[PDB]
């Protein structure tokens, strides 16, 4: 029916409304003041008020790091903006690490935009253009202006158009008794089809039909639009949309990422905040979440601590499971969880502990009622073992083939030969570490 | 104007300074580091007289000291027209460009031009715009008459503003900013007549306006340079500017100081944690703070005897000792529990967070204990804890539940040390299994 | 159309730094450094142009010089395909054989067939009916300029905005 | 007012007729013999006649090496092409190293050229062209506040005429050699045509019409080498926007090398372009990467090269890029064997003591008698740039507490606010934690 | 007259004999007789022709004379032969591969002979007329061309019209037509006409008038090496890739097709191959790779005879952890033959600085030699090589035309060497920078 890969059991945090954790809830088994700590920290982001506050999440590997950050990420919702990042997403061969990790600190701060729009749309009747006197005189248009008939439902009207709107209505290809869209804010236009007033069924061009658009050929709209700041500093960085030769240009060169530079942050700071000054705006500042800050080398954790302290910072959810790890980029600087001092002084560790056996045993029942399998109580008791003795995760993985082997034994339950069988066919770290060691030409 | 949340550093307001450049107790979001705000202010007085150059200042001290708060400060009470570049010590290695051409733009980046131009403006309100047109439109005639709320008057306006008013279209009851030389119209919004809005403007209708441009000499350097364009100085893609054009644009710079024309704003580069940059880096660093367009350069680190980059010997405070010797050092000093305490009250002030005064002690008590970054991290966290319960006075219970849940660097330092097993470590061991 | 930034730029730069007048010497360095000191000059370099007019075949020696001075996207637009003599270093590729027959081949043929495997993959996997997945979410014109007083300078950014050719 | 940063107080070596370095002139105290030997380097560089004549002035930091390759381009004066350099800027990351090294030694090998500048500037009052569809030529007339001048143009000029749209009455700048066209903007005597128009109205021109004046052009040969290596193209005469292909620095070729050279050669055999050599500094050269000491080594072999000044402060370092070469002042053995070596001494209390008074006297400041020893007192016993760099807090706070003269209680309090290398090294030391 | 005295600029040739004997002092150099008999060895192989991918390896102290023996091979070696010089640090480039960098540098220095007949028609047009059909296809011109000693008037076809439309004369510009190939070219304005267009303008230029004979008859002889050829078909238009060293890693199959191409027109007569030599400045820092492909790029047949340099002894190899013979490994050495550059005397020392003091307009005493011979004989000799110069400005400072002993003195007094330099460095290490940075700056302990 559905697809299921490694989550989605998770739905959020799963507290009661004074902020205390449940034990079962939310697909959560256990991490009663991780979880009570998410949701201190779900509550400060959906405060909106601070700027430049980071946690990070230590504990050993299968305890629910990325788990929380998933259970966050749920919890406010698709409105509030979420980046998944990983460390070795920083090494760009286009740009500096730098320039990777402000783009991926500016695209966790959203906007709400109440725009409005100038519209004239209707079926295309006329079109003459008006020629110039000396088509050849160097300077100059070909032609003067262009006569474009619009007609609506219950409205008809004449436009008279520069040759630079023109251009972009015959880019598009129009012709007589289409139907048009002249967005005037950008001078972008759409070709909307075919009107059905005239035939349909003698056409070749795979063509669909609409019909006249309701209301007058001009119009103001207003459309609600959720963006963020690096969509304006790409947008302004790299401009397409206008009707210059520049707007044409530059969506025909390769896309390639620059160092945008602060001027141009500056001034997108400052209209941004002159949209939201006239009530216009509303901005949404997000979470960036990065798994595996250990990846990180000495310098994204130099820049990370000037970036903290910038104003229009987001709130940053770093992930590690390292104990005494020398950081990357340098030789003798032994440091937590591969973070270095200076930044962990910035930091709030939360800290996740591991799962007993009856913690195990109910996650094994709650990714088998996901997975839409039914399981014995004996090879629920076996998987328990499993997840006690070798991994979580190996119990966690065993159970598509113990259903598949059951399955072409023509059966819906799992019994205890299944397991025995999936035991057989399929190793675990341990073990092949084991037949790793004893081997003769390495195994 | 300026949109900020909260940051870090927004609860100074600058450097609390008398007449006599004596630090006070506190003043301006700053308490404490009395000889290092009066070095500050000694550095502030020096960039304000503009007389000197090339002049590199180091401050050094512990980590979570007033270090960066000093230059934050400084840029504060700089104030507007002066530049202030503020780059970190990663922000150099660049693919495209090299790190001396870097440390050349940043280094061009804070030095001001400061040109005063006058310009003739219209700006009023139109009462109502006439347009006739022949069959073809091959002559356009147009009255428009304007208004203020001083003065009224009727213009006679040709072709070319004829379609420069259609283009952009004002109808009756809006204001406009008319620049007449290059046709320039700006419909500032509609004026009070409903039956956006602002007021009618006042005074004359023709205004002289004496506009101060001040401008960069890195923004001089790619406009003179043909290979690139202004947009340089948006996508950042200037791409290693050469010396010829930096020779044209300091000629051109001296000439017009001789002239008359244009006056120099000398300004401050801050570059905090110095201590990354390459050797490369520093022997750029100490010929160009021997030139006269430099500006006057603060550096910030906290290492000691650390190994320097781009070599295998340790060097004080990460830098080599002719970069030491071409520098005046600043040293920041600890704090004790009354400052803490103070800046801990500051935050909160500037939080909108009331506290208990038994909570207060306590957290002061926690940030001597552990870090001052530690309780200013707590201090926002609780509030949250303290509005789960309904109340707004954060008590001392908000704060033990704050500091139960979210560890420092000593506790989780211990758990690791307690739980190493199950844990990766360097040489990538670990036991993930419970039992066995 | 007009971008919401807007730089400012003082008057003095654009009249002492990129127009020419009688106190600088801009349209002098342009005149010394493109037109006399030009390596490609026929009054000052024959050999060199008949040199490349030798190698290349090109039938007009000024051509290079022409070349030289001219921007990229003037010297795309009106590349005209113009005869060169066969005793002359040019050559023809193999590649450029295979590609000079096949631009007006018809289907079924081999060479054709064995040109033109990316069309074939586009009428195979049904490309021309297939619906827009993403667009972008802002979109902004080239940040304008404004010089407070000087029509010059608007005309010169229309012309480059707004190039007739 | 004036900046001063860290020289401008030296204006020369300082030398008699007979090439005798004095005491205190020209800004420089002691330091006779390398005064007197980059003299004789400087009449070398004036005789005009050696290429690739290559000194290495080493010493001690803070011993004045800059200083005195800054006397050596105030000696040599503006004429001359002075490329100062920095031993880390080679390395690039567009091309080699060694292309930029190339780059910036014919950066240091000039031209001069002298030009003309004839200028018609003044008000249209007749257009009139004709033709035989292809114009012959067009005869305009300019007005000025002195009076008229009619002229007659070549088409190609008409063209660029009607580019900018100049009608009647258009106040204009023709420039006779180039061809060069401007439009200032309309007369103002056509300014009540329209109550209210988009054109801006300049005045008639107070001159006459004709302006001739003679000028001196002066480029250098890496001017010449990127203005025929343009890869996208050449630019037109006003790109406010930029290229739409980001043009990079290129691996400019040795065959464009000998083009440009013998262009050069045929117009100074005219008579035309008078050949200036001048001199590439280079400081830091320790910091050079031995593939860019090899360069030097085939590079100062050249017939074109200029005279190369070095600068180091190392004694027995290892070379860069390498293991086990230990070499003096950081250059390998092979590129000393065709360098010459001058020394660099340090100075005493009294040379120490004047060079603050210096110093003192080209920021207006007034310093006690006592504050003077204090302040040489303080440069023998840390550094001399520490007591140079105290000079300006000490004026700050003698203009603190209202007084035009710097006592030895503002010296206490600003060695008390102010730390040195030394000091901040004893902190350093018995801290706890990172200072 | 765009060349100063360099370093080696007496140097004109090799020395030697018909019988290949080398003359003890001749055409600028002295000594190194069996150097110069191997190089004029190697200059008969050159000259010959027979033969490709050969390996010689001058090697020796430092300021021996290797770079001026292949200057002087290069001297001797003429015109319209290519000789390309080449550092070890040329080959490492950013965006342009190593084993193509020396595959550029060998294409450099092999070139083919190539000639023609140019009729060219030079002078001034006087008038075009052009003659029109009524159906506009095919169009008649009449030129009236002009020199100072006589006119004349030709006929013009249809492309003849529409390429002199292009780049347009309007009568009394300068232009010369051939008559073989018609290629069409602009020289500029005569000068007769120089006052008559009241402003010069920009894309046209002022030349002279030609004179004599209209059609005049001239062979010119090109010499083109293989690199020009591949840069010019790798691309449409490959001249400003030339010009600008954009080449950016030729393909493969574009080199065979002109290798195969050039064999075929020497086959036909069309050209004649003219190989050359590749000198490399310092070859011991080229990498291991670098070696690799120089010993294989020798056994094809359009491959130049490759010349290096090397002054390093039992040193390592870059890109490898060992030591070799001449910083080259032992699969590239027995894939050479060895020169061997050996140390000077009193008496050649005090020849070559005789020598250098006459090219530099130098005029010394007998004294002043014999002391710049010592100090050559106790130093190296590029410091006597300097020392020459600077006396001879300490002579003009002293008034005086000769250098004398006095000057020599002074100018030792004034310039140090490597080993005074050392010793001044040994003697006082506490003020210089050592190994770990440290440095003690002030004067007071
Ligand atoms: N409290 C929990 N309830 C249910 N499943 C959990 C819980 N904690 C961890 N898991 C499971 O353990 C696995 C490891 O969690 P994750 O955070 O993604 O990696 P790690 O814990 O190694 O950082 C996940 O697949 C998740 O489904
Ligand atoms: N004098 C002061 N007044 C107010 N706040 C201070 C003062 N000194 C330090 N702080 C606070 O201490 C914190 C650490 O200081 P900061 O300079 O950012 O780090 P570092 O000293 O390591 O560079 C900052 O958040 C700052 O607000
Ligand atoms: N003879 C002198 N007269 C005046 N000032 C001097 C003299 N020698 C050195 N100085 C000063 O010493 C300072 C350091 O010298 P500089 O050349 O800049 O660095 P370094 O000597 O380390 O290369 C300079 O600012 C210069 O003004
Ligand atoms: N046999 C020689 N005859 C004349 N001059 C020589 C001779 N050998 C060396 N020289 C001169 O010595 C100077 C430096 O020697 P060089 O040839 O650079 O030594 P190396 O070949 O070891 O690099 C050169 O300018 C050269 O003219």
């Amino acid at each position: 029916v559905t697809r299921t890969a490694a989550h989605t059991h998770i739905k959020g945090l799963g507290l009661d409304e004074s902020g205390v954790a449940k034990r079962v809830e939310g697909g959560f088994v256990g991490q009663i003041e991780a979880r009570e700590a998410c949701g201190v920290i779900v509550d400060l982001i959906k405060a909106k008020k601070m700027s430049g506050r980071a946690i990070l999440l230590a504990g050993g590997p299968s305890t629910g790091k990325t788990a929380l950050a998933l259970a966050i990420s749920q919890e406010l919702g698709p409105k509030v903006p979420f980046c998944p990042l990983v460390g070795s997403e920083l090494y760009s061969v286009e740009v500096k690490k730098t320039e990777t990790l402000m783009e991926n600190f500016r695209r966790a701060i959203g906007l709400r935009i109440k725009e409005t729009k100038e519209v004239y749309e209707g079926e295309v009747t006329e079109l003459t253009p008006e020629d110039a006197e000396n088509p050849l005189g160097g300077y100059g248009k070909t032609i003067s202006h262009v006569i474009v008939g619009l007609k609506s439902a219950k409205g008809t009207k004449t436009l008279r158009l520069d040759p630079t709107i023109y251009e972009s209505i015959q880019r598009e290809k129009v012709s007589i008794g289409d139907v048009i869209y002249i967005e005037a804010n950008t001078g972008a236009v759409k070709r909307v089809g075919r009107s059905d007033a005239y035939a349909t069924e003698f056409d070749l061009e795979t063509e669909e039909y609409v019909p006249l658009p309701k209301g007058e050929v001009h119009k103001k709209k207003e459309i609600v639009q959720d963006v963020t700041l690096h969509d304006l500093d790409v947008a302004n960085a790299r401009p397409q949309g206008g009707q210059d030769v520049i707007s044409m240009m530059g969506q025909l060169l390769k896309p390639k990422k620059t160092e945008i530079t602060e001027k141009l942050r500056q001034e997108v700071n400052k209209v941004v905040a002159k949209y939201i000054d006239q009530g216009v705006a509303e901005l949404i500042p997000g979470v960036l979440f990065i798994d595996e800050v250990n990846m990180l080398d000495i310098e994204i954790f130099t820049y990370l601590n000037k970036a903290l302290e910038s104003n229009i910072a987001p709130v940053v959810v770093l992930a590690s499971n390292r104990g005494m790890t020398t950081v990357r980029g340098t030789e003798d600087v032994i440091s937590p969880h591969g973070v270095p001092p200076d930044l962990i002084d910035r930091l709030l560790i939360v800290r996740t502990l591991p799962y007993d056996k009856d913690e195990i045993r109910t996650i094994i029942e709650r990714r088998a009622t996901v997975e839409r399998l039914q399981v014995e109580s004996s090879a629920l008791d076996l998987l328990a073992t499993m997840g006690t003795e070798t991994s979580l995760r190996y119990a966690l993985q065993l159970l598509a083939p113990c259903g598949i082997l059951a399955q072409t034994s023509n059966r819906k339950e799992i019994v205890v030969n299944d397991v025995n069988e999936a035991k057989l066919l399929f190793l675990d770290a341990k073990r092949s570490t084991k037949i790793l060691e004893t081997s003769a030409n390495y195994l | 104007k300026s949109l900020s949340l909260i940051a870090a550093h927004s609860h100074i307001t600058g450097l609390g300074l008398d007449e006599n450049l004596q630090p006070r107790p506190t003043s301006e979001g700053m308490v404490g580091q009395l000889q290092a705000r009066r070095a500050a202010g000694v550095i502030l007085k020096m960039v304000q007289n503009g007389t000197i150059a090339g002049r590199a200042v180091l401050v050094a001290g512990p980590p979570s000291t007033g270090k960066t708060a000093l230059a934050m400060g400084v840029s504060q009470s700089l104030g507007k027209d002066v530049p202030f570049t503020a780059i970190a010590g990663s922000e150099i290695f660049s693919l495209e460009l090299s790190k001396t051409e870097a440390l050349t733009q940043a280094f061009r980046k804070s030095i001001g031009i400061k040109i005063k131009e006058e310009t003739e403006l219209i700006e009023g309100e139109v009462v109502e715009i006439q347009i006739d047109r022949s069959i073809t439109g091959g002559h356009k005639q147009g009255k428009l008459t304007i208004k203020t709320t001083d003065m009224e008057t009727i213009y006679e306006l040709g072709n070319k503003m004829i379609d420069g008013l259609t283009k952009e279209k004002v109808l009756a009851g809006d204001v406009i900013s008319i620049d007449k030389a290059s046709g320039k119209i700006t419909k500032l919004g509609r004026s009070f007549a409903r039956s956006r809005f602002v007021q009618c403007p006042e005074g004359e209708l023709q205004k002289r306006k004496t506009v101060v441009h001040t401008v960069s000499l890195h923004e001089i350097d790619v406009i003179n340079s043909r290979t690139q364009g202004f947009l340089a100085l948006f996508t950042g893609d200037t791409g290693e500017i050469r010396s010829e054009v930096r020779d044209q644009i300091n000629t051109k710079v001296a000439e017009w100081k001789e002239e008359g024309k244009a006056e120099i704003v000398p300004g401050v580069l801050f570059i905090d944690e110095v201590h990354m940059l390459d050797i490369e880096c520093f022997s750029f660093i100490n010929r160009a703070l021997e030139d006269e367009f430099a500006p006057i350069v603060m550096m910030a680190t906290n290492r000691g005897v650390s190994k320097t980059r781009g070599t295998n010997y340790k060097s004080p405070h990460g830098l080599p000792l002719d970069l030491l010797d071409r520098s005046i050092i600043i040293t920041t000093k600890s704090y004790n529990e009354q400052e803490i305490k103070t800046i801990l009250s500051i935050r909160a002030q500037e939080e909108e967070v009331e506290l208990s005064s038994d909570a207060l002690d306590l957290l002061t008590k926690t940030g001597v204990e552990t870090s001052l970054r530690y309780s200013s991290n707590l201090i926002s966290v609780a509030q949250q804890i303290a509005m789960k319960r309904k109340n707004n006075t954060v008590e001392v219970e908000d704060v033990k539940r704050a500091y139960l849940l979210f560890l420092d660097s000593a506790r989780s330092v211990k758990y690791v040390q307690e739980n190493e097993s199950q844990y990766i470590d360097d040489q990538g061991n670990v036991q993930i299994s419970i039992a066995k | 159309s007009r971008n919401p930034i807007k730089y400012s730029l003082p008057r003095l730069i654009y009249e002492d730094l990129i127009l020419p007048n009688y106190n600088n010497d801009v349209d002098i360095a342009n005149k010394l450094k493109n037109v006399k000191f030009n390596i490609f000059n026929p009054s000052t370099n024959y050999e060199l142009c008949l040199f490349l007019s030798k190698l290349t075949g090109e039938p007009s020696l000024n051509e290079f010089f022409r070349v030289s001075t001219t921007p990229l996207l003037k010297r795309v637009i009106e590349r005209t395909n113009g005869p060169k003599n066969t005793d002359s270093l040019s050559f023809k590729t193999i590649t450029q054989e295979l590609l000079e027959v096949t631009r007006n081949a018809p289907s079924e043929g081999v060479m054709a067939s064995l040109l033109n495997v990316e069309k074939h993959a586009y009428e195979r996997e049904y490309l021309n009916c297939i619906q827009r997945g993403y667009h972008p979410n802002v979109s902004a014109p080239p940040v304008t300029i404004e010089v407070l007083g000087s029509s010059h300078v608007t005309n010169s950014i229309n012309n480059e905005l707004f190039d007739p050719l």
